[PDB]
RNA sequence: UACAA
RNA sequence: GGAGGUGACACAUGAUAUA
RNA sequence: UCCCGGGUCUUGUACACACCGCCCGUCACACCACGAGAGUUUGUAACACCCGAAGCCGGAGUACCGGAGCUAGCCGUCGAAGGUGGGACAAAUGAUUGGGGUGAAGUCGUAACAAGGUAGCCGUAUCGGAAGGUGCGGCUGGAUCACCUCCU
RNA sequence: UGCAUUAGCUAGUUGGUAAGGUAACGGCUUACCAAGGCAACGAUGCAUAGCCGACCUGAGAGGGUGAUCGGCCACACUGGAACUGAGACACGGUCCAGACUCCUACGGGAGGCAGCAGUAGGGAAUCUUCCGCAAUGGGCGAAAGCCUGACGGAGCAACGCCGCGUGAGUGAGAAGGUCUUCGGAUCGUAAAACUCUGUUAUUAGGGAAGAACAUAUGUGUAAGUAACUGUGCACAUCUUGACGGUACCUAAUCAGAAAGCCACGGCUAACUACGUGCCAGCAGCCGCGGUAAUACGUAGGUGGCAAGCGUUAUCCGGAAUUAUUGGGCGUAAAGCGCGCGUAGGCGGUUUUUUAAGUCUGAUGUGAAAGCCCACGGCUCAACCGUGGAGGGUCAUUGGAAACUGGAAAACUUGAGUGCAGAAGAGGAAAGUGGAAUUCCAUGUGUAGCGGUGAAAUGCGCAGAGAUAUGGAGGAACACCAGUGGCGAAGGCGACUUUCUGGUCUGUAACUGACGCUGAUGUGCGAAAGCGUGGGGAUCAAACAGGAUUAGAUACCCUGGUAGUCCACGCCGUAAACGAUGAGUGCUAAGUGUUAGGGGGCCCCUUAGUGCUGCAGCUAACGCAUUAAGCACUCCGCCUGGGGAGUACGACCGCAAGGUUGAAACUCAAAGGAAUUGACGGGGACCCGCACAAGCGGUGGAGCAUGUGGUUUAAUUCGAAGCAACGCG
RNA sequence: UAAGGAACUCGGCAAAAUGACCCCGUAACUUCGGGAGAAGGGGUGCUCUUAGAGCCGCAGUGAAUAGGCCCAAGCGACUGUUUAUCAAAAACACAGGUCUCUGCUAAACCGUAAGGUGAUGUAUAGGGGCUGACGCCUGCCCGGU
């Protein structure tokens, strides 16, 4: 555009959007209002664990339905081989969407709160909440 | 209508230079006369003649080409514009092509080059870059 | 080929 | 030779990735 | 000329897993978000009115010379909070309801892509299970074959 | 700082007078008078936010943040006041009102951690209910001193940064693990073995600085005194350490206590084996896994880091992906359908003048800390300190005068006017005419007409269709007719008259920059559609019937209503297209055509309208003096696809709808141009027992044989459209 | 008429409440007229000064007279008309729409006729049928009558 057009109507950058919107909101119970805080993880309670089929891929991918501490419902993936989760489990939820699973944008942290570490894991244990053997 | 007679002059040179014309005529003005003489003095063009007439005068320019018909003028660029005027200080005078080209500056001591503007410690309106 | 029917 | 204007019976379908 | 198949050149192509291609929409299924919705709940703020604290303004008692002064008290204007009222706005939720996205190809056809088998597309109107059809005007971002202007 | 999908706001409001009031000016308050004040340069409203030095990022221009340290402001459970005071409308004061909590013997009373700790709660998450006033600072005091959760220290936490360790030297291929083309290879000089060290660690011995003082006591001196005491100044003596027996130093003893985390297909440094078999799982992207996985899990090996290493969240960068620096709009997203025109932006030549912009010095200021450079102290380094530099669109002041702006004066090229010619389907209104269609009548005249791929519906013996004449009526104007003409665009085509718009050529009378663009605005705007009223030939949505078809709500046929036509209103949209905004100038040629002009049918020249084609441009296709080239000015528009031109709001509309116009969510594409193939119910040519022209067979019978299916103890296995089945 | 306030009843029937004037203020929806007196609130006495200052009562339009209001649904557009004497309505009418007849000695109607109405009108007129403001609209069937 012309300089005069830019003076009349300046440039405007596109607004960036967050990939984990449920983590960036808090809840004040006393005032019954939503805040904006940018948390790295959120506590939550498992409403419904289960499995889901992928979008070329084929498997039974384990996940849980979680009500986060800010009263938001999300689908969180359970990484690793075997888990100890069920209804009413207290879990820590972090960011990171799992491709091939539509509607699952978060991960459950292994080895935090009620979720156990992966059993028998020996490589990359810190990603799966497993203590060092022996 | 015509808004920048100086940019029209720089473009007339650019278009004539592109097709390797020997000479070109354009209507005259005081600043166009002084711009043309600096191009002569700096060795970018060959000669400038002033043709008087009833309207505003005529400037005849003679272009320069080296051996193997290589163009002495490589490019011209209007810097200060009617839509956005560009001024500079002596301490921030731009060098054109790392000194191998020139900048034409209108200062309170007249229209001069950038190398001379720093010598005289004057700034002013940056008219054009020639390289 | 592994599938689906 | 190349363009632009002008005018001029019936027949359905075939899963996913990988090719 | 026609059925099957093949060769050369050209032309269109949204095909390249190469027409046994690609592909559209309704209907049926699952999840998700969003709109509408008789209503219900909450919050802000102004406005008007009423009441109106402390305070602001006005109008019996106790160093100076019984008096002056002073204090207490009483009255009205202004005064926060509160109450009353009707509206503005905002957020939540509501039988039901609408369309959309995604997933899977279940179903009905085959609308587009080749002249896609009625060239397609745009606006508009109307009709129809659906893709869509038809009318009117427009465009070429239309294939094949004609008769003319132009250029080479 | 956002939002115009917030456009009206204000009535002590704006000004005046007077009085009151204040430290002070003032609508600060009141009374009276006047009707002002603010706003598209964004008022007002809503939402968000303490602001700055600084901090993070970035080459920079920018973008992002305000925890810690410093400056300023505001607040102290919520709201309203005032008192004292130099100062408060006062965190650990008062008064009042409210919410809440606590004591009560029910009359009554009490409280405010957003001080330091600490508790509960919320949360992914953030510490001791520590020591001391020794230092610095503050209050009070003559002083001694007292007070000081300021502060100085200690405690907890890898939260960050910096530093040092977890050993060093020599040591030829041991065992054990893993792989193996069972030769070997590799872990690996790695281990052990031999010596060496003690940073650290443990035990013991020593042990700073941080401390300056004040008071008091002496002398000396200054002022003052009549003199002294005292006071100021100087020197000398005295006491005082929370940390803390800390830092540090010295001696002894021992390699003994002190390495983990992620990764290894590509991006991207580093590969093998086994297990698993589209499962389990992995994944930032490409994607990996469906029986030989360097991508899953484990193991060996390797790589990268290391007291850390990874993951998540958030910000800047990469991102020229909002492009001032530094992008675009023919076909990829993007030129408003097109005029007229307001604000604004921009604007031809010259002279004089000015000095707002611009340039150039001076002065002041831009605190300290920080960043950067230099130097000094910490064993180094972090860190600390000192001296510089930098950072303003800052202000004030002195100069310069080219450019932009202001003033004045000239100019004629731009733009208008005049004059002289010319062309035109430019527009509005009213008239006249010829062909044809339909209908009607009449005369002749008889068996079909019409229609399709084939038909049928339909019309016809009551006389059709055909033919001839006449009439009615509506609509449209053959030939001319041409990448011809006119118009801003939409559009405009028989002829005549009337009214009227614009353009082009020549001339150089005239005016003297009067120009360009154009947000908002205001108008025009195909067709369909809508309202009122007319008209109604043809054609024809809907609709009916007849066909076709598996079906045919279609294409084809026979009819047919709205509509198509007129007037007056409305609607305001189109592939409203050259998919190319307007203005101005400059940049090879060739060749048609329309309207002119000049000169000798040709040459030159204006303005349109076409084709071809350089330079240049382009992703290519292509564009190319009618640019998509080279430049300057102004406007409009774009920022991945879908959702979606949808929703909500608003405005317009009789309605249909139009204009303005998101987000959630979702995907890694969507897309442009061109290329090689293939394919087409595209074209051209050509060929084959492919068809056609013929002759003889199979499919029907019985049997032989192969196959399938059933059977069976087994009916062995392979072959499965042509190209399996008298096949191996 | 204590306390209560529709618990009455088929049903708030009846009654109560509202009520004047003056000033503030007023929603959905709308055919832009309305809705509207929407709703909801303030003031009224007397004396004195020239809007203030006072005075009195429980109470000041001190009596009497003078709208109750709101939300939502059916029907009918509306004003009007009706069963004199058990029905006032959703029924009739209506403006508007459509169909049909009628070329004037019109059709239609009264009358045996004469004579009349239609109309001293003439298709923008007259009679009859159906529908019933306005907005959006009004599909299929002509075999039978
Ligand atoms: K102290
Ligand atoms: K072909
Ligand atoms: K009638
Ligand atoms: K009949
Ligand atoms: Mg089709
Ligand atoms: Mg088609
Ligand atoms: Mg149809
Ligand atoms: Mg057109
Ligand atoms: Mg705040
Ligand atoms: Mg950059
Ligand atoms: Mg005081
Ligand atoms: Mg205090
Ligand atoms: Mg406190
Ligand atoms: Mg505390
Ligand atoms: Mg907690
Ligand atoms: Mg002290
Ligand atoms: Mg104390
Ligand atoms: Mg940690
Ligand atoms: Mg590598
Ligand atoms: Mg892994
Ligand atoms: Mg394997
Ligand atoms: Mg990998
Ligand atoms: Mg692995
Ligand atoms: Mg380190
Ligand atoms: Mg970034
Ligand atoms: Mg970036
Ligand atoms: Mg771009
Ligand atoms: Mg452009
Ligand atoms: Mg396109
Ligand atoms: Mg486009
Ligand atoms: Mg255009
Ligand atoms: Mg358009
Ligand atoms: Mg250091
Ligand atoms: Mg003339
Ligand atoms: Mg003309
Ligand atoms: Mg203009
Ligand atoms: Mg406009
Ligand atoms: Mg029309
Ligand atoms: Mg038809
Ligand atoms: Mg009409
Ligand atoms: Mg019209
Ligand atoms: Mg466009
Ligand atoms: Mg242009
Ligand atoms: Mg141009
Ligand atoms: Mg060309
Ligand atoms: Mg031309
Ligand atoms: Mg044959
Ligand atoms: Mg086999
Ligand atoms: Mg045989
Ligand atoms: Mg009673
Ligand atoms: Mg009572
Ligand atoms: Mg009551
Ligand atoms: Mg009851
Ligand atoms: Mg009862
Ligand atoms: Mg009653
Ligand atoms: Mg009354
Ligand atoms: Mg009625
Ligand atoms: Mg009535
Ligand atoms: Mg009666
Ligand atoms: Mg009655
Ligand atoms: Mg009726
Ligand atoms: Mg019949």
């Amino acid at each position: 555009p012309t300089i005069n057009q830019l003076v009349r109507k300046p440039r405007q950058s596109k607004i960036k959007k967050s990939d984990s919107p449920a983590l960036n909101k808090g809840f004040n119970s006393k005032k019954k209002k939503f805040t904006d805080l940018n948390s790295p993880q959120k506590r939550g309670v498992c409403t419904r664990v289960g499995t889901m089929t992928p979008k070329p891929n084929s498997a039974l991918r384990k996940y849980a339905r979680v009500r986060l501490s800010n009263n938001i419902e999300i689908n969180a993936y359970i990484p690793g081989i075997g888990h100890n989760l069920q209804e009413h489990s207290v879990v820590l939820v972090r960011g990171g969407r799992v491709k091939d699973l539509p509607g699952v944008r978060y991960h459950i942290v292994r080895g935090a709160l009620d979720t156990s570490g992966v059993d028998g894991r020996r490589q990359g244990r810190s990603l799966y909440g497993t203590k060092k053997p022996k | 209508t015509m808004t920048d007679p100086i940019a029209d002059m720089l473009t007339r040179v650019r278009n004539a230079n592109m097709v390797r014309h020997e000479k070109l005529e354009l209507p005259a003005s005081n600043i166009k006369k002084e711009i043309a003489e600096i191009l002569k003095s700096e060795g970018f063009i060959k000669n400038v003649e002033y043709v008087e007439d009833d309207k505003q005068g005529v400037l005849r320019l003679f272009l320069k080409y080296g051996q193997n018909d290589e163009r002495v003028i490589t490019g011209l660029k209007r810097i200060s514009k009617p839509g956005l005027r560009v001024y500079a200080k002596a301490s921030e005078m731009p060098k054109v092509l790392n000194g191998l080209g020139i900048a034409l500056v209108s200062t309170s001591e007249g229209v001069i080059t950038d190398k001379e503007a720093r010598k005289r410690n004057v700034g002013g309106e940056i008219i054009a870059y020639v390289w």
